[PDB]
C-alpha cells in the first residue's frame, strides 16, 4: 500500500560492554506530516531480547501481534526452554522472506537487539530479507548521518560502556534533529541487557544556534 | 442385541452405553483433584510410577493451556494431549482476534463443543477423558469447570475426577473449602489425595501441583518442589 500508511523513521543501534542500547523516534509520521508525537515502537520479548521497527507501524503491530503468539507459544509449552535472538532473528528472517515471494511482503524495516549464552547479539533484518550481523546498526537516514559517527568511535573504542553509549545516540539524536525533517525531539533510549529490557522515557535534545545570529 | 455396538444408536432405554463406556475409562483413570480458593484455583495429580526406570517429570498430567490457565485430566493420558493443541488454539486465536486474554467460560464453552462433535458420529469415538480447568482474573476471580466425556460443562465450588469421585467429593463436601486461601488448603488437599489412595493395586506415587491465583498474580505458575515439600511433610503429619 503505497497510500500514508503512517512510516516509520531512522532507528538506531549499537553494542555496548555486556549489552545493546537501541533507539527509536516517538513521533509517528504519515506521509511527509507529522501526526503522532507518541508512540510505542519498541516492544519486548521476555528479559532477554527487545525488538524495534522502521517503515510501516502497522506491519510492526501485525509481527508484534503475531510474534507475541510465538514468544508465548514456549510459555505455552512450560518445558523449561526459551527462546535466544538468534532464534528470533532466525525466524522473522525466514517470516518476512515469505511474504515476498506471494508479492504481499510488508513493506519496512526492522531491528532486533538481544543477548544469549554471555553474550549481546545484535541482529538485522529488511524488507527484502537482507539479514546479517553488525556492531551497529543505522536505518532509513541514520545511514546517512548517524552511521559515520558510529563508524569512526567503532575502531577507536572497540569496548563500549552505557556512558559512551549514550552520549554518542544523545548526539546522534542531536544531529538527526537538526538534519532530519521528519523527526521530532522525542525519543525512546532503550537498553537490553542480561538483566533484562529497561527504556528510558521521553528525552529531548540540545540546540546550540549560535550560528544563526552569526550570519548578519 | 448389539444396541451398544456404536454411539450413534439409541438403546430402549435411551441410555447411550459407548459414551458411558467411554466413562468407564475415565471411571478407572487414576484420581487427580483441584479446588478454586478466593485467592486463585489450585491443581493436583497422583501419579503412578511402576518401575524405578521412570524418570522424574515424566508422565506429567500437569498441563499448560495459557498464561493464565492450566489443566488437570483423567482418562486416557494421550486424550487431552491433542486438546492441549486445541485449547492452546483457543488460547491464542482470541488474543489474536480480540486481543487480551480469555475467560474461563469461553474457553470451556468452545472445548466442550469438541467435546460433544465426536459423540455425535458412528464414525469417531467420543474422548476417554474427563478434566476440569480453573484460571484466575481481576474482574472475575478463581472459577472452576469440567467437561465429561460427553461434553457437558457445569460451575464448580470444587470437583474431582478419576477413578474415587465422591471419596473426595464427600470430603470436600465436609470441610469448606469456600473462602479458605489455596495456600493453606494446599496442605490439605494432599491429606485428600493420600485418603483416595489405597494399597491393593497401586503401591507408591508422587503429588504434583501447579499454581494460579492472586499469590502469582494471575499468571498460571508451577509450584517448586521445597513450597511442596512444606505441604508435603505437613501431610506426612497428618498421613496418620
Amino acid at each position: 500500500t503505497q497510500n500514508p500508511m503512517v512510516t516509520g523513521t531512522s532507528v538506531l543501534g549499537l553494542k555496548f560492554e555486556g549489552g545493546v542500547v537501541i533507539a527509536a523516534d516517538m513521533l509517528g509520521s504519515y506521509g511527509s506530516l507529522a501526526r503522532f508525537r507518541n508512540i510505542s515502537r519498541i516492544m519486548r520479548v521476555n528479559n532477554s531480547t527487545m525488538l524495534g521497527a522502521s517503515g510501516d507501524y502497522a506491519d510492526f503491530q501485525y509481527l508484534k501481534q503475531v510474534l507475541g503468539q510465538m514468544v508465548i507459544d514456549e510459555e505455552l509449552l512450560g518445558d523449561g526452554h526459551s527462546y535466544s535472538p538468534k532464534a528470533i532473528h532466525s525466524w522473522l528472517t525466514r517470516a518476512m522472506y515469505s511474504r515476498r515471494s506471494k508479492m504481499n511482503p510488508l513493506w519496512n524495516t526492522m531491528v532486533i537487539g538481544g543477548y544469549a549464552d554471555g553474550e549481546s547479539f545484535l541482529g538485522y533484518v529488511d524488507m527484502l530479507g537482507v539479514a546479517y550481523e553488525a556492531p551497529s546498526l543505522a536505518t532509513g537516514y541514520g545511514a546517512y548521518l548517524a552511521q559515520p559517527l558510529l563508524r569512526e568511535v567503532l575502531e577507536k573504542q572497540p569496548v563500549l560502556s552505557q556512558t559512551e553509549a549514550r552520549e554518542l545516540v544523545e548526539r546522534c539524536m542531536r544531529v538527526l534533529y537538526y538534519r532530519d525533517a521528519r523527526s521530532y525531539n522525542r525519543f525512546q533510549i532503550a537498553t537490553v541487557t542480561e538483566k533484562g529490557v529497561e527504556i528510558e522515557g521521553p528525552l529531548s535534545a540540545e540546540t546550540n544556534w549560535d550560528i544563526a545570529h552569526m550570519i548578519s | 442385541t448389539g444396541y451398544d455396538l456404536s454411539a450413534s444408536t439409541f438403546s430402549p432405554d435411551g441410555r447411550v452405553f459407548q459414551v458411558e463406556y467411554a466413562m468407564k475409562a475415565v471411571e478407572n483413570s487414576s484420581t487427580a483433584i483441584g479446588i478454586r480458593c478466593k485467592d486463585g484455583v489450585v491443581f493436583g495429580v497422583e501419579k503412578l510410577v511402576l518401575s524405578k526406570l521412570y524418570e522424574e517429570g515424566s508422565n506429567k498430567r500437569l498441563f499448560n493451556v495459557d498464561r493464565h490457565v492450566g489443566m488437570a485430566v483423567a482418562g486416557l493420558l494421550a486424550d487431552a494431549r491433542s486438546l492441549a493443541d486445541i485449547a492452546r488454539e483457543e488460547a491464542s486465536n482470541f488474543r489474536s482476534n480480540f486481543g487480551y486474554n480469555i475467560p474461563l467460560k469461553h474457553l470451556a464453552d468452545r472445548v466442550a463443543m469438541y467435546v460433544h462433535a465426536y459423540t455425535l458420529y458412528s464414525a469417531v469415538r467420543p474422548f476417554g477423558c474427563s478434566f476440569m480447568l480453573g484460571s484466575y482474573s481481576v474482574n472475575d476471580g478463581a472459577q472452576l469447570y469440567m467437561i465429561d466425556p460427553s461434553g457437558v460443562s457445569y460451575g464448580y465450588w470444587g470437583c474431582a475426577i478419576g477413578k474415587a469421585r465422591q471419596a473426595a467429593k464427600t470430603e470436600i463436601e465436609k470441610l469448606q473449602m469456600k473462602e479458605m486461601t489455596c495456600r493453606d488448603v494446599v496442605k490439605e488437599v494432599a491429606k485428600i489425595i493420600y485418603i483416595v489412595h489405597d494399597e491393593v493395586k497401586d503401591k507408591a506415587f508422587e503429588l504434583e501441583l501447579s499454581w494460579v491465583g492472586e499469590i502469582t498474580n494471575g499468571r498460571h505458575e508451577i509450584v517448586p518442589k521445597d513450597v511442596r515439600e512444606e505441604a508435603e511433610k505437613y501431610a506426612k503429619e497428618s498421613l496418620k
